[PDB]
């Protein structure tokens, strides 16, 4: 069975630093390329991250590029996503999704409502206290 | 909430799925080997037919 | 001289257009309209060459 | 020769028509173009060897 | 015997002959298929082109100009998930792709879409007619100045006009900036992976212009001109 | 609420787990290790038929393995005589966009659907010899996927909204729905004795559903990506299923769990039709890579490969008798494979 | 682009057999004596050209095709593959 | 203003207008309205909603 689970998140000061891990079991994490997604309270899925099944490629949304760091680990069997600089607008709840086919450079329906290729999510809220 | 509703539907279709009989994998895998050894005759494939009663010639 | 250069110029065009007409006629994926034209000039030239020998 | 020479303008021909045209007619346009690549020359040759004879 | 086989040879030659007729009308006709997100005008542009007269699942749309026709595929009624039923789809002619230009946060969806339908291993010999709808409210805000598209696109304060374009004399500066960076954000994944297989027209379309059925004609019929040329090598 | 709910799920999921594990006596590659191999198998194309405009989506064979039923995404469905070659009809399809086609056991009916949403029935008793739509389904929101028949007036369909249906032909209405998948089901087989069914979804998962009840039975989570193509076992005991991964399972309904998978390291495509034999030995699955693949079901060795398709197989079609074989493609074209001695 | 132009002048030269374009060189030329500077190139020329067009166009349009090497490589591997 | 854009919304059904205003559920089309015959009564009812 294909499960992936979320650790980290939480109340989070304004300007301050998270790292998030995303564990996958029950297929073989080399081979399938991974993503971030990220829903804001109110809003919509919005594709946040994507990283290459080495490595060699990745990219980033406009409101994140030069924030966040994203890396995978292939021997462990995780996925990760650093975050920095964090704001009041980037409270929500991220998801590890896995595009949906093997050796493939696409995956459309990744930010779908009822994917069934990712996992719980987390929540992380960037309120000041 | 649909949530809560399907939620319960899985557990209820889980819990009816446990409840049934299961026959051991070498008895139940003892009638698949005998089904193919009884009707490895029957099969054209298996044991290619003769052109003249073959209808594809 | 312009006999021998224009007679050794056909045979290989022959030669060469003989192969190319039974490649084309003998796999059914190249059978098109743009292919049949192909082979008609193709014999075309053939027939132009074997006429002048 | 002269069929060779009016199939050579058939295939530019036939390329013209398909880049400047947006529908084309297999059935009809195919049997066109041989007639005019082979029963052309024929009848130029045809009166030429009536007109020489 | 031979009776039976006769009539089973006439009754298969008679298929032929509608088959026959079916072929030609089949090859006369070029299938579209419209894509979009709902913020986008897709809807409009149907009845636009629903002037020239020729549960619910598909809707197809028929419209004629000079003398060709086209058949237009629109999935109304259908699940979110899209990577199957997308498969079908790769015989048609071309792919519309409206754009919403005047939505800010919901243009990246657009081109992580974009990208995919781009990128897809069977849609990599189908070209992408890219309509970037309603202009007009783009140029509005921009020149409102409420939102402002850097915070979205931190690149685009780095961005300068390209020399190539040719703004509307009456038109301001700022509006054209703004657009012709959208248009190159989408030509960038197109250029990305997209060499010489299959190509990206790129346009600058409202809801209420007449000239979207003119703009599909010309882009089709470059498409064909293309293919025809690919099957020689000479492009 | 939720998560007093969501762990008892997970201690189930455990449970279900370990009653697999305990079970698992051996291994079916162990026990058939003292078998002759099946060899290489040589199969020639014996029947090409064409004329269909584009793509080949799917076909299915007829009772007496004489007439098959294919359909076209040119909105054609035509039925093909395999001996002679000759087509006996060629129905115009109102929807050009068809994804499934199935032929009745009695052969009056032919059915079909599509992204139309609507599976269109067409009756051959009609005595005029002019093709009519005898009936018209419209209860599914999703694209039709798949049906089967189970007489001529029951009929099973499968949808792409993660609902299946059992029709009333008569009434036209739904008779039960199964409501268990969490993704667009594929494609569905028929149990010989039209008692159980399996389908296959998007959710890399293959559920058992009762006809009369209409409840699910058992639960198969053995797979990677997406299940495209499922089929059963000729004893109805197991079942076959092909998916994305570029790998084939077998599933055994009595042990409740997958016995074998056929996987090549070389093999990296899609798997689109997969299909039995008479006797079951062989599986004969369609693969993307242009070409389809013959498997021995005990011994997991590529028993042989079907090379002449121009573009992906469709579909995989074998008769009740076994003689032949017929697959289609993408390139409109359908071949006919029959073994030689 | 220079790559622009390296494809229109390959897509050129491909094309010139074809269409003949050689014949344009002495097309107008009317009957020349045969001692003369004129008729000896024009018949070397065209003798030439003549000749190899049928060769060269064999060549680049069966020989040289993509779908016929395809074609080629997929019939030799599958007969190699079952002798 | 661009009554369309509110039609083509009303329309996809993405954004449901009685999460913004809840009174929009037991809200009733006015008899005197005049819709056009060719309009889905769902726009009139929401644009004579609005102008309510």
């Amino acid at each position: 069975q294909v499960q992936l689970q979320e650790s980290g998140g939480g109340l989070v000061q304004p300007g301050g630093s998270l790292r998030l891990s995303c564990a996958a079991s029950g297929f073989t994490f080399s081979n399938y390329k991974m993503n971030w997604v990220r829903q804001a309270p109110g809003k919509g899925l919005e594709w946040v991250s994507d990283i290459s099944q080495s490595g060699a490629s990745i990219s980033y949304t406009g409101s994140v590029k030069g924030r966040f760091t994203i890396s995978r680990d292939n021997a462990k069997n995780t996925l990760y996503l650093q975050m920095n600089s964090l704001k009041p607008e980037d409270t929500a709840v991220y998801y590890c999704a896995r595009c949906p086919a093997p050796f493939t450079r696409d995956c459309f329906d990744v930010t779908s409502t009822t994917y069934a290729y990712r996992g719980q999510g987390t929540q992380v809220t960037v309120s000041s206290h | 909430t649909a949530s809560i509703a399907q939620a319960r539907k899985l557990v209820e279709q889980l819990k009816m799925e446990a409840n049934i009989d299961r026959i051991k994998v070498s008895k139940a895998a003892a009638d698949l080997m005998a089904y193919c050894e009884a009707h490895a005759k029957e099969d054209p494939l298996l044991t290619p037919v003769p052109a003249s009663e073959n209808p594809f010639r | 001289r312009l006999a021998m250069i224009y007679t050794v110029g056909y045979s290989v065009s022959l030669a060469s257009l003989t192969v190319a007409v039974l490649i084309l006629a003998y796999f059914r994926r190249l059978h098109c309209t743009r292919n049949y034209i192909h082979m008609h000039l193709f014999l075309s030239f053939m027939l132009r060459a074997v006429s002048i020998f | 020769l002269a069929t060779n020479y009016y199939w050579i303008l058939v295939e530019g021909l036939y390329l013209h028509s398909l880049i400047f045209m947006a529908f084309f007619s297999e059935k009809k346009y195919l049997w066109g173009f041989t007639v005019f690549g082979w029963g052309l020359p024929a009848v130029f040759v045809a009166v030429w060897v009536s007109v020489r004879a | 015997l031979s009776a039976e086989d006769k009539a089973a040879v006439e009754r298969s030659k008679m298929i032929e002959k509608q088959l026959q007729k079916d072929k030609q009308v089949y090859r006369a006709t070029h299938r579209l298929l419209l894509l979009g997100a709902d913020n986008s005008g897709k809807s409009t542009i149907v009845k636009q082109m629903r002037i020239y007269h020729v549960t619910s699942g598909i809707f197809e749309t028929k419209f004629q100009v000079d003398k060709v026709n086209f058949h237009m595929f629109d999935v109304g009624a259908q699940r979110d998930e899209r990577r199957k039923w997308i498969q079908c789809f790769n015989d048609v002619t071309a792919i519309i792709f409206v754009v919403d230009s005047s939505d800010y946060n919901r243009l990246q969806e657009a081109l992580n879409d974009f990208k995919s339908i781009w990128n897809n291993r069977w849609l990599r010999t189908i070209s992408v007619i890219l309509f970037l709808n309603k202009q007009d409210l783009l140029a509005e805000k921009v020149l409102a100045g409420k939102s402002k598209i850097e915070d979205y696109f931190p690149e685009f304060a780095r961005y300068t006009t390209p020399e190539d374009a040719t703004p509307e004399p009456g038109e301001d500066p700022r509006v054209t900036r703004a657009k012709y960076f959208i248009r190159d954000e989408f030509l960038r994944i197109s250029t990305a992976s997209g060499d010489g297989r299959h190509y990206c027209y790129p346009h600058f379309t409202c809801s209420v212009d007449t000239e979207n059925a003119r703009r599909i004609f010309n882009d089709c019929r470059d498409i064909i001109q293309r293919m025809h040329l690919r099957q020689y090598e000479l492009l | 609420e939720l998560d007093q709910l969501r762990q008892e799920a997970e201690q189930l999921k455990n449970q279900i787990r370990d009653a697999r594990k305990a079970c698992a006596d051996a291994t079916l590659s162990q026990i058939t290790n003292n078998i002759d191999p099946v060899g290489r198998i040589q199969m020639r194309t014996r029947r090409t038929l064409r004329g269909h405009l584009a793509k080949i989506y799917a076909m299915h064979w007829g009772t007496d393995s004489r007439l098959l039923v294919s359909a076209s995404q040119d909105g054609k469905l035509i039925i093909w005589d395999s001996y002679t070659t000759n087509k006996v009809h060629a129905i115009p399809l109102r929807s050009s966009w068809v994804m499934t086609c199935a032929y009745a056991p009695s052969g009056n009916y032919v059915a079909c659907g599509g992204l139309d949403n609507i599976c269109s029935i067409y009756n051959l008793k009609t005595r005029e010899g002019n093709v009519r739509v005898s009936r018209e389904l419209a209860g599914h929101t999703g694209y039709l996927s798949c049906c089967r028949f189970l007489d001529d007036n029951q009929i099973v369909t499968s949808s792409g909204d993660t609902t299946c249906a059992l029709w009333d032909i008569e009434t036209g209405q739904q008779t039960t729905t199964f409501t268990g998948h969490t993704g667009d089901v594929m494609s569905l087989s028929l149990a010989p004795d039209t008692r159980l069914f399996v389908s296959g979804a998007c959710d890399a998962s293959a559920k058992l559903w009762d006809v009369r009840e209409g409840m699910c039975r058992q639960t198969f989570t053995g797979h990677e990506s997406d299940i495209n193509a499922i089929c059963f076992f000729p004893n109805g005991n197991a079942f076959a299923t092909g998916s994305d991964d570029a790998t084939c399972r077998l599933f055994d309904l009595r042990a409740d769990q997958e016995l074998m998978t056929y996987s090549h390291d070389n093999i990296i495509c899609g798997i689109t039709s997969v299909s039995f034999s008479k006797s079951g030995r062989l599986l004969l699955a369609g693969y993307d890579d242009f070409n389809c693949n013959v498997w021995d079901a005990l011994k997991a060795d590529r028993a042989g490969v079907l090379a002449g398709h121009d573009n992906r197989v469709s579909c995989l079609g074998v008769t009740d008798d076994g003689m032949a074989v017929a697959t289609g493609s993408w390139d409109s074209f359908l071949k006919i494979w029959n073994g030689s001695s | 682009t220079r790559q622009q132009y390296r494809k229109l002048l390959k897509s050129t030269l491909v094309l010139m057999p074809l269409f003949g374009v050689h014949y344009i060189v002495f097309m107008a030329t009317p009957y020349t004596e045969v001692s003369g500077t004129l008729w000896q190139v024009q018949m070397h020329y065209e003798m030439l050209f003549n000749s190899f067009q049928g060769f060269f166009v064999a060549i680049i349009y069966c020989f040289c095709n993509g779908e016929v090497q395809a074609e080629i490589k997929k019939s030799w591997s599958r007969w190699t593959l079952a002798l």
